[PDB]
């Protein structure tokens, strides 16, 4: 048994547990962050386990802080402890020097943070991946993504979860670069119904979120009625 | 980690203790030890392993460490595992001088190092030390002692005996020729030379194949000597003649 | 000891004296209290000289670190907070207070007074014992829209002005102009200093 | 091999489904509530004609008010039954009262669960609480789970389940106490292997306005004809 | 620097056959100026308990905050409410861990015992306490005391009657007391506050005090 | 304050005053000086009285936990040694307290004197408080071992008595306790003031 | 620090670890006591008959203070640390108590001891038994025994180690008030309760004798050997 | 913090039909001399709650950073709860008793203004952990010089409306100056009411020196 | 096999098999509901009787005067957690004199039996609980499991056979918001009685209710108490 443990590298030079942990985040449903000329919009397709739950009812977007916002996938349990790791590192960095963290290096320190869980035998690698999204006058947009070996990247658009693979041919066919955060809100929620399944996990809730120049910076659920726009466009659509 | 432990410190199914038990297998293919008590001091000799044409000698001796005093020991087992107790036994009778400023009892020194093998074979996970160790010295309650103690913790009083290679046919040999409160230290030397002949295999006994080492009274105060490669010549060449 | 810092369009200009002292002795009279903690980055000492010495290796250690993370050149609030943090987190064990200024690609020249644990920006700031006897003359000079040549001047006018009646202030003056194009270094020999009533 | 914290397929704690097991290897006790008190009896089960019957302590002293009757392995059972005096007592000197049998019961369950790699594995013993405090006589009962509760009677250990039985079709809620103590006297020697003398048994009661008091010899054999 | 000040106040209690009072005045000060007029000395700690406490207001807010959250965790691990005995023998552990470092409160407690009659406990700073069947504390204690030893435990008087003492003239003798404190001691002033502790609850009453 | 006791043949007397200050203020006189730790075992206490309030409530504690350990009920010599220790861990640190133990155990009477200091020391006759040196005196001249009870009970009342007329620290009522084999039985409460006109005329 | 749960129960409900114990009390030598009127009887197997031993280096008897003696059965390394931690005990106790502990106070705390030993994280259990005899403050006659779990009990005969059953199982019939009516009847019962297990019965048996208000008197050889020859 | 350094002078406070509003200088004291003359000693904490300091300034910062850490924390989660202007005072409270409980205090005085729930809250929070709530209040050097015309006022008309409370404060910052010796001729006056909390700055007040003629 | 000993492990298909195993214990402990309305949430728990001379083993704890609680599971991690909870409620008491917000206290719990899922040697909580508090947002029901995930529900059921009182519940949910207290209620013990078998039904042995609402402090009713409740249930 080469797959047990962390600390354990397998005769082909691999860390099977840290793969195993990857197959817990592709049976997660799935949230895209796509990244415009304004700012970071995010996705998330909140899948209704029960009727009996509550609107807004395990959430999977988060405010890490007030310019930054947190898309996940896969064990909720692991991403919430690693959105108060998040949180913690923005108020660390503001009580050190004064400003805002600058949303790379919050990336940096968080996903240094989960490579720490892939090489001991004492603890196990988090089971979930994140998008984080941030908008600032001297940055700009920024948008990156970790995964459970501690990889981080920015992106232009990103999708994790299940139908990682199809939403990313719809993020394709967008020319985001050259969009605002307005406009690509629709197109959003559109990808989001179209790699939906109804045939499986029947019943969903659309989780929108954006931070860029039309919220000045601030990271925010997407208001109800513009919300509401582009949820009658993705009907449409498809 | 669980998967790793190899339980060193647990009881086996018929209450045995296994690492000790191997423990003891590996002090029984060392180099031979053997301890003698007489009426005028103690003696110890012990087989030398490091017989090699181009090692050199610059030490006190190989096996026979002086722990204080008015006493010295002798170990068969791991080397390193020897270099260890031997340093902790030094600072155990320091300390016992520092306290009362009178020179370990024989037997207290002993105990105390007892004490610390028992602790290995109990708790902490760790594999015991694998050395024996026989000890003579002279002290003011019960004058010239012998012991010897093993890796499980266990020590007991002797007037001859043995440990390593060939022990128990080194200790037939001693029930048969050591006569209790009729021996002196040139008797006593005689009878190891004897025993050492035969537990040896090596037709040839050879004085640079031993090392032989007495502890003695002289003028109020403890003696512990090496005897000299041609003191021990001599010595095998009266056991020719006897 | 007399240290002062202007911010001017584009920079700043921070100069201080050279006297290190022990009671009546001088130690050291030629001694630099212009210290850099980064590239465009500069504080002032005063107070005591193993703690404030401390203080700045300390900083600039820590802020080296940190540019080198954020693969950009520190901004002069950052270095100020930094500096403040430590000087507030040891107000009871330290005695010395580094006035921080310099220049950033966002906010251009500044000045931060850090003195005690407590961060506050000035258009111009002085500091050590000597800085006492000069307030009213920088309240009275000070002008608004002064250029780089200007605030050299009214720099080394002040210290003199400092120098002259403290004794803990003495020797030459020190003076650096840090713009975005660099730092210039310049020192104002006891022979050229500026002259006022003396007699 | 597992750890000692390991849930099972079935989503039990492996240790502490053993532990249960180990309360069954254990000595009847039986427990009764009623009206005008409690009494415990628990079975000495004497091994051997050498040893000396006194000598084995099944039912102990919590406090004046408070009576304890333990079953399982004895030598776990102290650890908890020193833990619940030091509780008592603890609590009269901070609020100058007694202790409710349910609050001391309430303590020493709180100890149960606490082990992992500091206890090393769970406790293998079961106890009977017995004792009267504002609301009258009360008899509770705690296993190695960590779970007590309220009881009107209680059998635990090796013939817990026939005793259980017996228990159930003799107890009503105005019994007295001397029925109580017979009653529980009849069922221990129903499931007791050798013969139930007054060398073999062990009995207490607690009752309103008298301290815990454990029979004597002569009061035993009386009650044993 | 000093942690601790006098911020004056003075609190009474007097246990009756069937009932307790405690009162206090409302005035909070430090030095020679009034913080405010408006700060009653008396919390209530059960449905028939209150604690009167004087003395440094930063320990009082404190001990207060401390005591409530005792009687919850109690409640929750015993499963009822904690006497005014009980409350008593706590606080007299709670002031006394820290001896070496103390609050600077004088506590009273009023209430009323398990045979539903009425119990008073003093306390000094450091835990000492015991029943009494009435106490003053704080700033002007010394002047009423000696005038309750008088008039309700009957000291110093012959041929005289000692009847048990009546709600009605407990309460115009309470009134009375804290009249003649606020004459004579600056720190007692501005108003009364008197809770009366009976078997159906804690009723309130305030009587206004001189304001110089 | 002001606490004696005695040992006589028949058992040991104990007898305290009952006042409080602080200051020159008079904070009580009804003062409770004696503890019961048991019904074989006495505490009387003397200095600062949250210190032997606090201490001497920690020693019934320990004394209740020992006879439900070992079944048999803690010893006067062994009850006094307890507390010795227990005060003796914060000595320097300004408690105040000086205390008798008193009790009849399997030797017999028992009576010991322990203080803060970690001073413990057995006697037939001990007085402690700022009334001691005047308890003293009295207790003294009238002391003998062969005292019948009524005898004992009037020396140990005048000897409070009289230090409560001379120390501005004592005063109030005397609470007298005897102990016998069968246990302690509390005397008599008397106010002093009775008494000493009673003594004047 | 090594945390590992060593002893840990099994599906049955017991303690493997403690039966290993057990195990090892089984190998160790046969120790036999026996209660008498004023004085207490212990029997050991001296077994280790060398010629070339120095015999007071090796005594299974020992002194727990100066009333209290005991003998135990199993790892004779582990016994010696368990005696030194009850000698300790007994120093504690005289310098809080200001009186000497009783054989049943002292033989609770070494079987504490022991069951904290079957609880604890990063350890084995004591491999050994002891039994515990002397007398008490006033002056009865006392017989313990504690085993590896940490339970005891009082006897009025037992034994413990290798061959304890059938030490045992002939006890119960020669166990009476007339046997251990005298001090020199006390030493009757005992050695032919030995005799049954004990090879060469005679200069292979130790023995000790515990009496009122008098120290460890360890019977000798010839002392042994008058009992022996009469029998 | 047993020396303080750079101090503040003292800070009013007085509630008013449907709002509070706080007063306080400008002035950073260094002993005598007047160093900063351009401080603000006054902060929003969020919507409904603002702090003035006075005392310490660089203690004042610290409690400034983690108060405004402790509201952006609260924000982040979003679930409809924020602190009232009660809650932060009682949190002061904790926070300065526990300091002074290390003798390691925070030399503030600090005066707390609020609105929630169509309520004017106005709490007192000293280094000694004293708290208490009153209608009208001043620190320092104003208890004696401020207070007494305040509760003047108050004592005739208890009910203000938002002009009558401003005026009143303007008159107590000119008594202030007058008679205050670390007192600076450079105030802010914050108000908070139902729209939020508005900091005006800078202030003066109009001095007459008519009696050095006389 | 040999991925379903520690809580470490990550199985081949991406699961824990130590947290399933911990969520077995929840599944096998008595049913417990959870329901509200606009002004209330209720509390209804079948009390199991382990015998016949036995009490009946209590489930509904209170934890604060807006917050109560009930427990599907390990008794022994209950008590834990409601030890952890009643702590926390009283630290905002003391630091913030208020009450602690239901769902940031709810937050508290998924942290806390977070932690011991990703350490080696930890097990996971093994109890199940459901949450009814009242609080400036208005009533709650939260439920929280042995995996640390948590949900906010309009009503909700755990334990054995607890499928048919939350298909129960389903139906029903309409009219929940609307209906008052004694009539919600009803909704409640209806939902309850649903897991019982045929034969069983609910007395006033085995039913235990929590009640918190607008004007109203958590509050516990049991045997009596819970008679006017259960008296017109057809
Ligand atoms: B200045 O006077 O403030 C000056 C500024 C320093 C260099 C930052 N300080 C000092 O003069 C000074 C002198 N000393 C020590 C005195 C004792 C001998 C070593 C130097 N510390 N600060
Ligand atoms: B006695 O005077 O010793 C008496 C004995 C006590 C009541 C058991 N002591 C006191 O009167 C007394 C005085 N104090 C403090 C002294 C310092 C001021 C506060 C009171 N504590 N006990």
């Amino acid at each position: 048994g080469y797959d047990l443990s962390a600390s354990t590298f397998s005769p082909d030079g691999r860390v099977f547990q840290v793969e195993y942990a990857m197959k817990a985040v592709e049976n997660s449903s799935t949230a895209i962050g796509i990244r415009c000329k304004d700012g970071v919009v995010f996705g998330v397709e909140k899948l209704v386990l029960s009727k009996l739950y509550e609107e807004g009812s395990n959430k999977r977007l988060f405010n890490v802080d007030r310019h930054v916002g947190m898309a996940v996938a896969g064990l909720l349990a692991d991403a919430r402890s690693l959105a108060d790791i998040a949180r913690e590192e923005a108020s660390n960095f503001r009580s050190n020097f004064g400003y805002n963290i600058p949303l790379k290096h919050l990336a940096d320190r968080v996903a240094m943070y989960v490579h720490a869980y892939t090489l001991y035998s004492a603890v196990r690698p988090f089971g979930c991946s994140f998008m984080l999204g941030s908008y600032s006058v001297n940055d700009g947009a920024q948008l990156y993504m970790i995964d459970p070996s501690g990889v981080s990247y920015g992106y232009w658009g990103c999708a994790i979860g299940k139908a990682r693979q199809a939403a990313k041919t719809e993020i394709e066919k967008l020319q985001m670069k050259e969009m605002t955060c307005r406009d690509i809100v629709k197109e959003v929620a559109k990808i989001i119904y179209i790699v939906h399944d109804e045939v499986k996990d029947k019943a969903f809730e659309l989780e929108l979120s954006w931070v860029g120049e039309i919220t000045k910076g601030r990271h925010e659920i997407v208001p109800k009625d513009i919300r509401e726009e582009a949820e009658k466009y993705a009907k449409e659509s498809l | 980690s669980r998967r790793y432990d190899s339980r060193t410190t647990i009881f086996s199914p018929e209450g045995r203790l296994y690492q000790v038990e191997y423990a003891m297998e590996a002090i029984g293919h060392a180099g031979t030890c053997l301890g003698i008590l007489a009426n005028d001091g103690v003696l110890l000799a012990a087989e030398r392993r490091n017989i090699h044409k181009l090692l050199d000698e610059v030490f006190f001796s190989e096996k026979i460490y002086k722990l204080n005093e008015d006493m010295a020991c002798s170990v068969a087992g791991i080397t390193s595992d020897a270099n260890v107790l031997t340093n902790e036994l030094r600072l155990i009778a320091q300390r016992y001088l520092l306290q009362y400023q009178e020179p370990i009892p024989c037997e207290q020194l002993v105990t105390a190092l007892c004490d610390i093998k028992q602790a290995y074979t109990q708790f902490g996970g760790k594999r015991p030390f694998g050395v024996s160790l026989l000890y003579i010295g002279w002290d003011k309650h019960y004058g010239f002692q012998l012991y010897q103690s093993d890796p499980s913790g266990n020590y007991g009083g002797w007037k001859a005996t043995c440990i390593g290679n060939n022990s128990a046919a080194a200790v037939s040999m001693l029930k048969q020729d050591y006569k209790e409160g009729e021996m002196t230290l040139k008797s006593a030397l005689a009878l190891a030379i004897k025993v050492l002949n035969k537990t040896m295999d090596v037709s040839k006994l050879s004085a640079e194949k031993v090392e032989i080492a007495t502890l003695t009274r002289e003028n109020g105060k403890t003696v512990i000597r090496v005897l000299k490669q041609k003191e021990v010549e001599q010595l095998i060449k009266n056991h020719e003649e006897e | 000891t007399t240290i002062m810092a202007v911010e001017f369009d584009g920079g700043v200009v921070v100069g201080s004296d050279s006297r290190v002292s022990a009671g009546e002795a001088v130690v050291n009279r030629a001694f630099n209290k212009l210290s850099p903690l980064h590239q465009h980055i500069y504080c002032a000492l005063s107070g005591s000289a193993a703690d404030a010495q401390a203080m700045a290796d300390m900083a600039a250690y820590q802020l080296e670190l940190h540019g080198l993370e954020l693969e950009e050149p520190p901004l002069v609030l950052a270095a100020a907070n930094v500096v403040r943090n430590i000087s507030y987190k040891y107000r009871e064990d330290l005695s010395a207070h580094l006035m921080i200024a310099g220049w950033d690609r966002r906010d251009g020249g500044q000045v931060y007074g850090t003195m005690g644990g407590m961060l506050t920006r000035q258009p111009f700031a002085i500091g050590g014992s000597g800085s006492t006897y000069i307030y009213g003359y920088v309240d009275a000079a000070y002008k608004p829209g002064m250029s780089p040549e200007e605030c050299r001047s009214f720099t080394t006018n002040a210290i003199a002005l400092a120098m002259n009646r403290d004794g803990s202030s003495g020797g030459v003056i020190h003076l650096v102009t840090i713009t975005a194009a660099g730092v210039d270094y310049q020192v104002i020999l006891g022979n050229e200093l500026p002259k006022f009533y003396d007699e | 091999d597992r750890g000692v914290n390991t849930f099972s397929p079935e989503g039990r704690l492996f240790q502490v489904e053993y532990a249960i097991e180990a309360i069954k290897l254990g000595s009847t006790a039986i427990g009764i509530q009623t009206s005008e008190g409690v009494c415990l009896a628990v079975e000495k089960r004497i091994t051997s004609p050498l040893m000396e019957p006194s000598s084995i302590e099944k039912i102990v002293e919590i406090d004046a008010h408070i009576g304890c009757a333990m079953s399982g392995l004895i030598a776990d059972a102290k650890t908890l039954i020193d833990k619940a005096r030091v509780e008592t007592q603890n609590h009269w000197f901070t609020y100058n009262e007694t202790m409710t049998v349910e609050s001391v019961t309430q303590a020493v369950s709180n100890l149960a669960l606490q082990f992992g790699e500091a206890m090393s594995r769970p406790f293998g013993v079961a106890l009977l609480f017995g004792g009267v405090d504002e609301k009258g006589p009360q008899l509770f009962h705690m296993d190695p789970s960590g779970t007590f509760v309220q009881c009107d009677a209680r059998a635990i250990g090796s013939a817990s389940e026939g005793a259980q039985s017996s228990l159930q079709e003799v107890y009503h809620k105005s019994m007295t106490l001397k029925e109580a103590i017979k009653s529980s006297l009849i069922i221990l020697k129903q499931v007791m292997e050798e013969k139930l003398n007054a060398t073999n048994i062990e009995l207490a009661t607690v009752q309103p306005g008298q301290n815990f008091h454990m029979f004597t010899k002569e009061e035993l054999e009386e009650v044993i004809k | 620097f000093s942690p601790y000040a006098f911020n004056g106040g003075t609190v009474l209690a007097i246990a009756g056959e069937d009932f307790s009072i405690v009162a206090s005045d409302t005035r909070l000060s430090e030095g020679f100026s009034i913080h405010t007029r408006d700060s009653p000395k008396c919390y209530k700690l059960t449905d028939k308990t209150v604690i009167g406490c004087s003395g440094f207001h930063g320990d009082c807010l404190t001990l207060t905050k401390i005591i409530e959250a005792r009687l919850k965790m109690y409640k929750h691990s015993n499963n009822k409410t904690m006497t005014t005995g009980a409350i008593a023998a706590m606080l007299s552990t709670i002031l006394y861990s820290r001896r070496f470092f103390p609050y600077y409160v004088y506590n009273i407690i009023g209430g009323l015992d398990e045979e539903g009659k009425g119990a008073v406990y003093s306390f000094d700073p450091v835990g000492s306490y015991q029943r009494d069947s009435f106490k003053a504390g704080g700033s002007a204690s010394a002047m009423l005391q000696p005038l309750l030893d008088n008039q309700v435990g009957f000291k110093n008087m012959q041929n005289v009657e000692h009847v048990p003492l009546s709600l009605d003239r407990a309460m115009r003798l309470v009134k009375d007391v804290f009249i003649s404190a606020a004459e004579r001691d600056v720190y007692t002033g501005d108003a009364l506050r008197i809770c009366i502790v009976t078997k159906e609850g804690i009723r309130e009453e305030t009587v206004p005090l001189r304001k110089d | 304050t002001t606490t004696l006791a005695f040992k006589f043949q028949h058992g040991v007397i104990v007898a305290v005053d009952s006042r409080a200050t602080a200051g020159n203020y008079i904070s009580s006189s009804r003062v409770n000086k004696v503890i019961e730790i048991n019904p074989s075992l006495l505490g009387t206490m003397s200095g600062c009285a949250a210190d032997c309030q606090y201490w001497e409530r920690l020693l019934a504690k320990e004394c209740r936990l020992y006879y439900l350990r070992n079944g048999e009920r803690i010893s006067v010599s062994a009850a006094s040694k307890l507390l010795s220790n227990m005060v003796y861990q914060y000595r320097g640190m300004d408690l105040s307290m000086g205390s008798m133990i008193c009790g009849w155990d399997k030797k017999g009477p028992g009576l010991y004197y322990v203080d803060q200091n970690g001073t413990r020391l057995s006697g037939n006759m001990f007085s402690t408080g700022s009334g001691s040196t005047y308890a003293y005196g009295v207790m003294d001249s009238g002391y003998q071992p062969s005292l019948s009870p009524e005898e004992a009970y009037e020396l140990g009342r005048r000897a409070i008595t009289y230090a409560t007329h001379r120390d501005s620290y004592s005063g109030g009522i005397i609470n007298m306790y005897h102990m016998k084999e069968d246990g302690w039985v509390k005397v008599e409460s008397t106010d002093v003031n009775e008494l000493l006109h009673q003594y004047q005329e | 620090s090594y945390d590992r749960a060593i002893t840990v129960f099994s599906p049955d409900g017991h303690l493997f670890q403690v039966e290993y114990a057990q195990e090892a009390v089984k190998k160790g030598s046969t120790a036999v006591g026996v209660r008498g009127k004023d004085i207490v009887v212990l029997g050991v197997e001296k077994k280790s008959v060398a010629k070339l031993q120095d015999e007071r280096t090796v005594r299974k008897i020992c002194a727990l203070d100066d009333n209290v003696c005991m003998a135990f059965a199993g790892l004779t390394a582990d016994a010696r640390i368990v005696i030194n931690r009850a000698r300790v005990e007994c120093q504690s106790h005289r310098l809080t108590v200001e009186d000497p502990v009783t054989v049943e106070y002292i033989t609770r705390y070494i079987a504490s001891l022991k069951q904290r030993y079957t609880q604890s994280n990063g350890r084995r259990p004591f491999g050994i038994s002891a039994l515990i005899v002397g007398f008490d403050f006033d002056g009865t006659p006392r017989l313990y025994q504690t085993d590896p779990s940490g339970t005891y009990h009082a006897w009025k005969a037992n034994a413990i180690g290798r061959g304890a059953k059938s030490v045992r199982e002939f006890l119960e019939k020669n166990y009476t008030d007339e046997a251990i009516e005298t001090d020199d009847l006390t030493i009757k019962l005992v050695i032919k309760a030995l005799l049954e297990v004990v090879q060469s019965g005679g200069k292979n048996i130790e023995l000790a004798v515990m009496r009122r208000d008098q120290p460890l008197k360890i019977l000798n050889p010839e002392e042994i050997e008058k009992y022996v020859a009469e029998i | 913090t047993q020396n303080p350094m750079v101090t503040g002078t003292s800070v009013l406070g007085v509630k008013f039909e449907g709002g509070v509003v706080i007063a306080a200088d400008m002035l950073g004291s260094y002993g005598s001399l007047a160093r900063f003359r351009n401080i603000s000693r006054i902060m929003r904490v969020n919507d409904s709650t603002m702090l003035g300091a006075s005392g310490d300034y660089a203690d004042f910062q610290y409690l400034k950073q983690v108060l405004g850490q402790m509201v952006i924390d609260e924000e982040l989660l979003g679930d409809g709860h924020s602190y009232s202007p009660r809650a932060i005072h009682s949190w002061l409270t904790r926070a300065m008793y526990s300091r002074r409980s290390k003798m390691n205090p925070l030399w503030n005085t600090m005066v707390i203004g609020g609105y929630a729930d169509g309520e004017s809250f106005l709490g007192y929070v000293d280094m000694l952990g004293v708290a208490y709530e009153a209608p009208s209040l001043a620190t320092g050097y104003g208890a004696y010089l401020a207070q007494p015309l305040l509760r003047e006022v108050l004592e005739k008309q208890p009910v203000l409306s938002q002009t009558e409370a401003r005026e009143l404060v303007e008159r107590c910052m000119r008594v202030l100056y007058y008679r205050d010796a670390r007192s600076y001729n450079r105030f802010q006056i914050a108000t908070v009411t139902e729209k939020g909390v508005e900091i005006e700055g800078p202030l003066s007040a109009e001095t007459n020196w008519e009696i050095a003629h006389m | 096999n040999q991925y379903d000993n520690d809580v470490t492990v990550w199985s081949p298909q991406g699961r824990i098999h130590q947290i399933e195993y911990a969520m077995e214990a929840v599944k096998q402990g008595s049913a417990t509901v959870g329901l509200k309305s606009k002004t209330h949430a209720v509390l209804v728990a079948l009390k199991r009787a382990q015998s016949e001379l036995a009490a009946h083993q209590k489930k509904i704890l209170h934890v604060d005067n807006h917050i109560g609680i009930s427990i599907a599971g390990l008794t022994a991690d209950a008590r834990l957690l409601c030890n952890f909870m009643r702590q926390e409620c009283l630290d905002s008491r003391f630091v913030f004199d208020r009450p602690l917000p239901v769902s940031r206290l709810v937050s508290l719990i998924g942290s806390k039996t977070q932690i011991p899922t990703q350490r080696y040697g930890r097990r996971p909580y093994g109890v199940g609980l459901l949450i009814a508090g009242y609080d400036d947002m208005g009533p709650h029901i939260f439920q929280t499991c042995p995996s640390a995930n948590y949900f906010d529900c309009r009503a909700m059921s755990i334990g054995a056979r607890s499928q048919s009182a939350r298909t129960y519940l389903e139906r029903h949910m309409s009219g929940f918001m609307e209906c008052n207290l004694n009539e919600l209620v009803k909704h409640g013990l209806r939902a309850l009685r649903e897991t019982l078998p045929a034969e069983q039904d609910l007395t006033t042995k085995n039913v235990s209710i929590g009640i918190v609402g607008k004007d109203l402090e958590f509050t516990i009713y049991d045997d009596d108490d819970v008679s006017p409740f259960l008296e017109g249930l057809e």
